């Protein structure tokens, strides 16, 4: 039944006693499902320390994961350049799964192409695919540039990528010189991350290996940014915001923050903004280039360092106080220009604000979890925030990123109870927040699963999920905040301090039980 | 206009280049046309592939048994929680749909194969999750290109264990879309599951036994059919996929009817179930009170006068609620124009629910349907109207365009296109987080969603008042 | 006791067996509680029909109020002029309340002074301590203006302001032309709102009045914006913002948000920006002036339109879509700057950012309260979100606004379940939520006690706060936001849809209960 | 250093006009001074007013009755759950504590007088919260002014409804401080509360009957101290204003002993029992562990050998907990420097709880206290250390910028100031929505605020790496 007036969609409407008998009936007469007893006795065992030695013995078994892989990246990559087509040669369901992935991250349109290769490709190459894919693409899109990647299935059977590309401008299915940038960039090593890394090296070989002799380093008197994989609209627009600020002449190479936030006027919008051609093509020219994300950026440090000639920052992602205030240093002195008053104002609002707030965030436990800059950039400003980083998870670190943040760690009071975990999963995770329980958890929304885990032992173990990172899918329109500069430290200091607050009046709103807590004033 | 839908066709066609242009010439009519092929490259396809359709689709919805995607860590993490085929259970301990389980290939593992990888990850699953109750090893692209035999280490590690662990060599190469997956996850059901009680006599069935096949219990849908279904005096006994047990599926064999919703997902072991043991199969469409009714009365015909008496007071009962619902919704949404695209059913059977709120569907096409589908949806749609099999993006757009829809019913790489256009949007894959949509009292939900929607005050405000 | 590795505050120390036994012997020895069983009946009645029937017949008892005084608004207004003491002429208990109450708002230095009258002062006048008064607070704390209001104590007895400042200033106390504007700011006329008017028109006349011969309309080419109380950051940092995208000439006639921001860098700044008493003297040579929020600046409108010769605008707050279009477009035609496409842009992400949310806003029921102009403003854009402002409260609203919000009320179908009340309180709306119980409420801290009053009679008939308005005490930052503008628009569409989806969340986090809808995707 | 400080003062004062130069030298003391007068006019007193004295701190605690804050909006709103003086109740049921009723004065209320509004205002209060046990009606300014009689209203109306009518004539005019209005409320209590039980027989009482007198239970502060009382055997009676009952109040004459913590908000009222009913009392410290041991041993010595034996029993339970408190903390504050500013109890009493963690309090000052409070001072206070009476906010500037502390203890109003000049802060008032400070538990978590406010990471960054 339904009363038109107050409608139920799924929730509360099974929760009616003819719907809840029905399921009742359902479960004892067909599923055969364990006695009530012994999922309880199950469960409380998945929270000890016993299920935890077993679950970090799995060697073969990953179990929710908390990483994606390589052409997500490359399309991300892809889509931060001017009137570009992401294509990723291979399998379309692929292409399905990447759009699918950051419309409902975004919730925004993404465009992206397949060359539908089946099974026939799997025993001839999906050469054909190739030449008929950008053929089609470049007519019916319309896009001054495609960039390719690929899927698994073309990796496996090993396409050439570039034989492939130059045989359909022979034959005349694209133009000549119509910029066809490549990465062969395989599910099975490494993650969306290296993915990312491998499209933006491939498109700044196509730009630039054949035309070196030409360039001088310096001359155009810019810097140049390479943002990373980067899914947050407010760190694209954040980076820019600072270095007009400093009146610092820059080049964001790889800028999304157009496409994947159109206005909804009467129409659709498939291109918008990115980084022009004569950008990437000029980019050597640069005084520098700043790695915004350097852990997953190496094989493009080592083109842009080896082919340009420019001597890479050691800078690290520009998150916290330190951090950004280390990155407006080097870029004071690659550009020669003095950091403005309002910056230096800026970073005196974001230290009020930690004076402010101190009280309530010191001594504080989290678990956290993310791709390897932007976990650090997080440890190191919760180390500042006077906040311990317990738990520090990174299922695509690798060992010497291991190293870099267990030495940040041991540097600061608060990293003494911290570890970093690389390879390891959000299951993993699950048995670390019951058995050393932290106060909440900074991470994506997978997390939210990790948090009803922690609630069904009881409230006193529940620790509850604070939204920072990829995929955000369950909340509105937090794609468009800020977790770099200084803005980004307000922001995440505001998300942290309030969350805390808010689990305060959660556990003090109960009438002549705990309510003599539920101040007015905090 | 059927000239200007004719004229339509021909005009969006002539930005291809003519390969293309022959094939979705093929591949566009107005209410005579071929389906189920490939998908033309470059051309950004709507369709998924053969392991969304049987991992995603199949396997994925049962409830106690743990699905491996047997690969990178693509799939499963797209694939993770992103369909909502909702279940009952305890999460991690004896139920496990919204989990994502992965072999997660390294190069070492596609260099030299990942069967033994494969075989410690059974042992592995197991130990850590005591509870389930049989394993799937879904094969992604790698699998069947390297070489490995997933079969030999389902029936070594399944003997071994004493436990059903069933391959499926859904490979998303494999097929021209998310159908052959479907195919091949029946297949799979067939060989390693169904047949198991063919021995066992033991359980004991009633004359009113059936199973609902082809639900997958999107927001609930399967449960809002179960309750009517049961009222009507038949007795559930499975639930093929949605909120479904292994046990019920191994317990389908012994019931007097097989009720088909999804056709072009379960035709495919429906057909097996009455070859192999003589069930016979009907389709029927639980979308708006018309389609729910003639169906009801369907059913009930196959049985005595108890159950069609049952049939008739349950119509009775829900007859006042839905007659509020067209009397509150169908005023707001009277000949308003819908468009639609989905996958392999709902392009033509929701086509009733929205008549039945003086809506016209205009337009609507599906992803990766077959023919026999198509010959069911001439039927259902009016003259004139613009059918599409496997639309591309740029298509789908310049239909849109010319045709301007009052609403379009579609998917999420769709949404937010059309919503940039002034078009009013509603998913017709996830409900758009909403549903059921099965039913009396999923008519309630669908009937307020589509007018919450195609009525709201922010499809006025698209212009700036300063444009005009 | 006390554990060292893990001290506890008193939420949870009070809740440990040995105090819990403690408190339970003096409720039972000491305090004749009534019995609980009788506390539970009593709080079902206040719950009722019944009770809120009796509940508004209250003629003399005001519970809960949701305004303040007018001296509260009058310094507010004065923080807003450079190098400016404001001054509260009367008892200085009250200046220690309005620092107090501002302090922990903003969680900054509040600078203010009273000239301390005491008893002697009641029987004899506060002239010797206006004469003292500013000679010390001139010599002390250096100010370039003094801008002084009243409490209650000065406005009983009747004290002349205008002549004790002309005696000061011929006795010698304060030169003859350090500005010192004044206004008479009676706490029982009107409320804090009434006090901003009262003083901005004081501040305006003392700059004005008296040399208006000289003054051309619209010389400077520039246009007045005078906010009114405003005590979010981000409303004065986005009217500034927009107008300078717009490259429109502008004066903000008040402009606190340097003082209420100053950074942390070892140095305290009790001055620091404000507007110019320069900007205050050219202001009649404005092309018009544009009041903000016009229904608690009624005072300003008559002496802007009466002496400057300004035809003000008939515009409502800048709020939600509509009333921030009508202001651009104001600002278009007043100024001749045509609108850029920067906010043009801006408008197309706010409604996009509308057309992605709307199936989770649509519908949704609320209760709300405050300020005259914010609250129509927060009514005019749910119903542009498609949901419904069931319960409008504004205590210090009057019949003329009641009936221009029950007019935009009635041009919406999303408007049909709502009424508006003026003079009625907090205790009031605390029925009017359990009676016809809403989703959430909009409202400042105050609100956090009708939250847990609501979760007494049980989680079902729990409805939560969702804090935008003044004072909020108990989360820390949310003064640095945004309600005004487009910006404005977006910020409380994310804040509303994700305390939807959070409560989503809440509701279905229950492990084979509700869980079945404790979606990733949302 | 003592001619550095006197010469400090000096060079502070020279700012000001002549007549406040003069006021404010007399003020200001190297450690003999004038106290509890008025404040000079515009100089940025920290002080509040008589009402706040009253409403504020001696009546809005009482639990179980509603206090009328008897004029404009204001008063009420901006005292509406600003201390947190904790309690146990149903709030709008039984207790209320948090909420704010007012008879929120209009120009006719002005013009007219207020005593028909307050005689309506009452019978609704009767209606809407029947379970209230009695009823304050603090006044503030106008009420005196315009000359009303709350008292006629009062009586004729808490006769007509058996009900307890308090009357508070605590008008924000009145006095200098904060100090006066204590005074009124504590003569309110004598006059219409404290001697209705005297004819009342019926209370079993003990040998060891006492009552804390002056605790306001801030963050719980009470409660910590009532537990060691009764765990030495002790009987707490009742609990002066924090978390107080109106029947606690009416019982207080049925004590043995009132051990009174405030001095300067509860000696009137003490003094006044010890008169009339005979009951002794005494001022104890409930500051850290060496004071609280001292005072737990000096109120056991009051009565038996059963309550001493009691007394060392707890001192050695604590013992340990305590210990590990100084061993983790104190390492972290030796040798800071520690300035002081509240009103009138706490800058005196919490020195020894700072010198219990190695730290040295230079400069202390209260806002409204008398001179009894500052020959209590003298002795807690080291040679040459800065003394300061209503210290102007210019003062208060100056004053930290010379000594350069390493911690401040201040209030709300001073709180941000010195934020921003990198000197770290607590405040000493709402303890930083923190506490317990009382008692033993109390000291745990006063040494963990101390550290982690005077040793946090962000004190070290207040300027830019460029300047
Ligand atoms: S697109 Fe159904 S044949 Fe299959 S996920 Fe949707 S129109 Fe599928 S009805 Fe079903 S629950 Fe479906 S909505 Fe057949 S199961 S491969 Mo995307
Ligand atoms: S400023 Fe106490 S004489 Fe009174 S509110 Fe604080 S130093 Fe008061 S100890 Fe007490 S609980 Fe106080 S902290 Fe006497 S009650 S008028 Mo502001
Ligand atoms: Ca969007
Ligand atoms: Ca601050």
């Amino acid at each position: 039944s339904q009363q038109v007036d107050k409608i139920k969609a799924s929730y509360p409407l099974f929760l009616d006693q003819d719907y809840k008998d029905m399921l009742a009936k359902k479960r004892d007469g067909f599923e055969e499902k364990y006695p009530q007893d012994k999922i309880d006795e199950v469960f409380q065992w998945t929270t000890t320390k016993e299920y935890q030695e077993l679950n970090f013995q799995r060697e073969a078994l990953t179990v929710n994961p908390a990483k994606a892989c390589q052409p997500l990246g490359a399309v991300l990559c892809a889509l931060g350049f001017e009137k570009t087509m992401p294509y990723v040669h291979g399998s379309q369901g692929c292409v399905a799964y990447f759009r699918s992935y950051f419309n409902r991250h975004f919730r925004e349109p993404v465009s992206c192409v397949s060359d539908s290769m089946t099974e026939d490709a799997a025993v001839f190459g999906g050469q054909q695919n190739m030449k008929d894919g950008l053929q089609n693409c470049k007519a019916t899109y319309k896009p001054d540039m495609i960039a390719v990647s690929t899927t698994c299935m073309a990796e496996v059977i090993g396409d050439d990528l570039n034989a492939f590309i130059n045989n359909s401008k022979k034959e005349g299915f694209i133009p000549d010189e119509f910029p066809v940038p490549f990465a062969h960039t395989p599910s099975f090593v490494g993650s969306h991350v290296t993915g990312w890394d491998n499209m933006f090296e491939g498109i700044a070989r196509y730009f630039t290996l054949k035309s070196m002799d030409d360039k001088v380093v310096g001359s155009n008197k810019k810097i140049n940014i390479v943002p990373g994989f980067e899914t947050y609209l407010g760190n694209f627009r954040v980076i820019k915001r600072m270095l007009s600020e400093m009146g610092v002449g820059y080049s964001l190479l790889s800028d999304p923050e157009e496409v994947l936030d159109t206005p909804a006027d009467g129409q659709f919008r498939m291109y918008a903004g990115g980084t022009t051609q004569e950008e990437m093509k000029d980019a050597p020219n640069a005084l520098n280039t700043v790695l915004l994300q350097p852990w997953h950026l190496e094989k493009t440090k080592k083109f842009v360092e080896g082919t340009w000639k420019h001597e890479v920052p050691k800078l690290n992602i520009p998150m916290g106080l330190d951090w950004t205030d280390e990155f407006l240093m080097k870029v004071s002195e690659i550009s020669g220009q003095p950091i403005p008053a309002s910056l230096t104002k800026e970073r005196g609002r974001l230290v009020d604000m930690m004076t402010d707030s101190h009280t309530w965030l010191h001594g504080k436990r989290f678990a956290l979890w993310g791709d390897p800059d932007f976990v650090m950039g997080l440890v190191k400003f919760l180390l500042e925030l006077g906040c311990e980083p317990v738990h520090i998870l990174c299922h695509n670190g690798n060992k010497r990123w291991k190293k870099a943040v267990d030495a940040i760690l041991a540097a600061s009071p608060y990293g003494k109870n911290a570890t970093v975990y690389i390879g390891k999963d959000l299951w993993h995770l699950r048995s670390l927040v019951f058995t050393d329980k932290p106060d909440f958890m900074i991470g994506n929304s997978y997390g939210k699963f990790i948090q009803r885990d922690t609630l069904h032992k009881g409230k006193e173990f529940e620790v509850p999920l604070i939204r920072i990172g990829f995929p955000i899918f369950d909340r509105h329109h937090l794609h468009r905040s800020t977790t770099l500069g200084y803005e980004g430290a307000m922001q995440i200091l505001t998300t942290l301090v309030n969350s805390i607050l808010e689990r305060l009046d959660e556990e003090t709103r109960g009438m002549q039980a705990t309510d003599y807590n539920h101040d007015l004033v905090r | 206009s059927r000239e200007e839908v004719e004229s339509l066709i021909q005009e969006v066609l002539e930005v291809y280049p003519e390969k293309a242009r022959k094939d979705r010439n093929k591949h566009l009519a107005v209410n005579c046309i071929i389906s189920n092929k490939k998908s033309q490259p470059g051309l950004m396809t709507i369709r998924g592939c053969a392991y969304a359709g049987s991992k995603g689709v199949v396997w994925g919805p049962i409830k106690d048994m743990i699905h491996i995607s047997h690969g990178p860590v693509g799939c499963g993490q797209y694939s993770r929680a992103g369909r909502r085929n909702y279940y009952i259970g305890t999460t991690g301990v004896n139920a496990f749909v919204t989990m994502n389980f992965t072999s997660d290939f390294q190069e070492k593992d596609i260099v030299f194969g990942g069967d033994k990888k494969l075989a410690k990850l059974i042992d592995e699953v197991e130990t850590l999750f005591p509870l389930n109750k049989g394993i799937s090893v879904q094969s992604e692209c790698p699998i069947g290109l390297i070489g490995d035999d997933i079969e030999s280490v389902s029936k070594v590690k399944g003997a071994e264990l004493s436990k059903t662990i069933v391959p499926v060599r859904c490979e998303g190469f494999r097929g021209v879309s998310q159908s052959l997956g479907q195919h091949i996850a029946n297949d799979a059901v067939r060989d390693w599951v169904l047949g198991k009680r063919d021995e066992d006599t033991t359980f004991a069935s009633t004359p009113y036994d059936v199973a609902i096949i082809g639900d997958y219990n999107i927001g609930g849908d399967a449960w809002s059919s179960r309750i009517l279904l049961e009222e009507m005096g038949l007795r559930c006994v499975a639930q093929w996929s949605g909120d479904g047990s292994i046990s019920e599926i191994e317990l389908t064999p012994k019931v007097k009817l097989n009720l088909v919703h999804c056709y072009r997902s379960m035709n495919y072991i429906s057909r097996h179930m009455e070859e192999k043991y003589g069930i016979p199969w009907m389709e029927y469409n639980f979308f708006g009170p018309t389609k729910t009714i003639e169906s009801l009365r369907a059913i009930a015909a196959k049985f005595d006068e108890s159950i069609q008496k049952k049939c008739e007071e349950v119509i009775a009962k829900y007859k006042p609620e839905w007659e509020a619902v067209v009397a509150k919704y169908r005023p707001r949404l009277e000949g308003k124009r819908v468009m639609l695209y989905i996958g392999g059913l709902r392009p033509r059977h929701v086509i009733g629910a929205y008549e039945d709120l003086g809506m016209e569907v205009v337009g609507t096409g599906y992803e990766f349907a077959h023919n026999d589908d198509y010959d069911r949806t001439m039927k259902e749609m009016g003259d004139s109207t613009l059918l599409y099999d496997d639309v591309t993006g740029y298509e789908f757009e310049e239909f849109v365009k010319r045709i301007k829809p009052d609403l379009i019913g579609s998917g999420i790489k769709e949404k937010f296109i059309f919503q940039k256009m002034g078009i009013p949007f509603r998913e017709m894959h996830s409900w758009d987080y909403s549903g059921p949509y099965h039913g009396f009292d999923g008519f309630a939900i669908f009937a307020r969603d589509m007018d919450m929607t195609l009525n709201n005050p922010c499809w006025k405000k698209l212009q700036a008042p300063w444009e005009a």
